């Protein structure tokens, strides 16, 4: 009985909880089905006393990672759990059913996979296909995840000839004027938001602190979204999508100033 | 550093586990070093950084004024995935070099790339698990640079296949890996009462009690026969029995008193906290029999 081949047995139980009813149901010898292999039913064989320790073995795993699904959501989208909880929905409800969907998954260390995963499972759910303003705020929170997980071996890029776009910072155009929950977190899911499109940056300070938000003006987002891929040998100026072919100073220069300061575009240094 | 040896007595401490519920009845100076949980303040692996950056700035007001030790959970160092893959050396390693501990306790029970699985999985006690996991264990702690102990476990049921006892299998694991032992005293009495046929003295005289490094003294309670380790009851006279015969038999460096978790800690628990003075006097009496038998 190696040790091996008795813990990827118990990872097959935990994630098959139609497993689960036949072992806690059934005690008797063949009772349990004999699909299990010839190897796994030994094992079982072993546990064939002591059952309820078995029983008390899941649950804990699934209290456990019901209570997980609150980590990834305090971890990687803080402001969207404040106001999931002021508009009072049963998370609880929502573990359960997101988990199972998983096959009660055990996401581990990757809790920004975790609540990237979350994020999109509750973007769906029809409890808040009522809340838009907060269906809005989850986006920009998934956003947040995405910029982390995308340091994490990002592709360096030397510092050449040609603007670049950092990847210390993303930016997120919102359907409602979210500043004002970030301005005003007591607010956050509380209070009514209108629907006026913000750009919305996050950043990072450092590569070892909290990611920011920031909001920057339409032309600073021009100038951003202009940078998707390096094409700014002064190229950037004629890349107004055509709808200005003039090359401008300190109307577009400071934007790219600070810009730079927040860790979002890299200058030809 | 090319192999390390027991730090010398360096006194008694709290776990520190609950965060903003046990600075509040933080008492005189006699604590001088408390516990850090290396999972509470590390940061995910599918992201850049390795200690959360609100936990960044509470080390640094600790780290001044009280001693902080390491505790490794959840990081799956005994599994059977590749160690370099594993969350000890990716996040407990630095952290424990961050926090600039002089050791690091580590559970002994399982994990593959997952927390909250490792718990009620202890291993297999057998002699190929004890050349795997020694070999694990002794290139852990060269990654460390600090001596590595290895937390005992409570469990309900041993894993399939054991081939000797828990007291045997931690012997030949020290002794073959070099590591040292962490003593949970609660634990050995949980086991001696939920098992069938767990010799408490013949535990104490199999272990090479020269190995602890560190001691753990927690209280669990049990009402009907379900659930044990909750680690919230008073310290029960049994362990405080271990803890003065451990003291009479060997020297460790350091002892610590684990407590419950500050919202459950299971399926069905408690969180009241108006018994503050039940844990004071819990630590008075720990630290006068240390220095009853202080070197
Ligand atoms: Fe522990
Ligand atoms: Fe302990
Ligand atoms: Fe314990």
């Amino acid at each position: 009985m190696e040790a091996e081949q008795v813990w990827k047995l118990w990872r097959r139980v935990l994630r098959d909880e139609r497993l689960q009813a036949q072992l806690f149901s059934a005690t008797d010898a063949t009772h349990w089905l004999s699909g299990f292999s010839e190897s796994e039913s030994k094992i079982l064989s072993v546990y064939a006393q002591q059952f309820d320790r078995v029983k008390w073995f899941v649950e804990n795993y699934q209290f456990r990672l019901v209570n997980s699904f609150l980590n990834a959501l305090e971890t990687g989208a803080p402001l969207s759990l404040r106001a999931l909880l002021h508009i009072n929905v049963d998370l609880n409800a929502q573990s359960k059913a997101f988990l199972r969907d998983r096959q009660w998954r055990d996401y581990g260390p990757q809790v920004y996979t975790y609540c990237e995963d979350v994020l999109g499972f509750l973007a769906e759910a029809d409890e808040l296909q009522g809340y838009p303003e907060i269906l809005d705020l989850m986006r920009l929170e998934r956003e947040s995840v995405r910029l982390y997980r995308g340091l994490v071996d990002p592709e360096s890029l030397p510092a050449d000839n040609r603007y670049q776009r950092t990847s210390m910072a993303r930016l997120y155009e919102t359907r409602f004027a979210l500043s004002g929950w970030l301005r005003q977190k007591d607010q956050l899911g509380l209070t009514r938001l209108p629907e006026s499109t913000e750009h919305v940056l996050i950043y990072l300070p450092t590569l070892q602190a909290r990611h920011k938000f920031t909001l920057i003006n339409a032309q600073a987002a021009r100038l951003y979204n202009c940078l998707e891929q390096p094409q700014s040998a002064a190229g950037l100026f004629m890349l107004i999508n055509s709808d200005s072919a003039s090359v401008p100073g300190s109307a577009d220069l400071a934007l790219l100033d600070r810009l730079e300061q927040l860790n979002a575009i890299r200058k030809p240094l | 550093m090319p192999d390390f040896v027991k730090p010398a007595p360096i006194g008694v401490g709290i776990q520190y586990n609950p965060e903003i519920l046990d600075w509040f009845p933080f008492e005189d100076i006699q604590v001088d070093i408390l516990e850090i949980l290396l999972d509470n303040i590390m940061a995910p692996m599918d992201g850049p950084q390795i200690i959360k950056p609100s936990a960044q700035a509470m080390i640094e007001r600790l780290g001044q004024k009280f001693t902080l030790l390491a505790h490794s959970n959840y990081g799956c160092d005994f599994g059977f995935s590749a160690l370099e893959e594993t969350a000890a050396v990716q996040r407990h390693v630095p952290l424990a070099k961050m926090l600039n501990s002089p050791w690091v306790a580590n559970h002994c029970f399982y994990g593959d790339q997952s927390w909250l699985d490792i718990w009620s999985s202890p291993i297999q006690f057998s002699a190929a698990e004890v050349a795997r996991c020694a070999d694990r264990a002794q290139s852990l702690q060269t990654l460390y640079g600090m001596p590595l102990a290895h937390e005992n476990a409570a469990y309900y049921l041993e894993c399939p296949g054991a081939e000797m006892r828990e007291a045997e299998f931690l012997a030949r694991l020290v002794q073959r890996s070099g590591t040292f032992l962490h003593l949970d005293l609660h634990n050995i009495y949980t086991n001696h009462l939920n098992l069938k046929g767990f010799d408490l003295k013949d535990y104490m005289d199999t272990l090479p009690l020269d190995k602890v490094i560190s001691v753990h003294l927690a209280g669990g309670s049990w009402h009907g026969g379900l659930y044990h380790d909750w680690h919230d009851a008073c310290v029960p006279e049994p362990v405080w029995d271990l803890y003065e015969d451990l003291l009479s038999r060997a020297q460790p460096s350091a002892v610590i008193l684990e407590y419950q978790g500050q919202a459950h800690h299971a399926q069905t628990r408690i969180m009241d906290a108006s018994d503050e003075s039940m844990i004071v006097r819990d630590v008075q009496r720990a630290q006068a029999i240390w220095s009853r038998y202080n070197r």
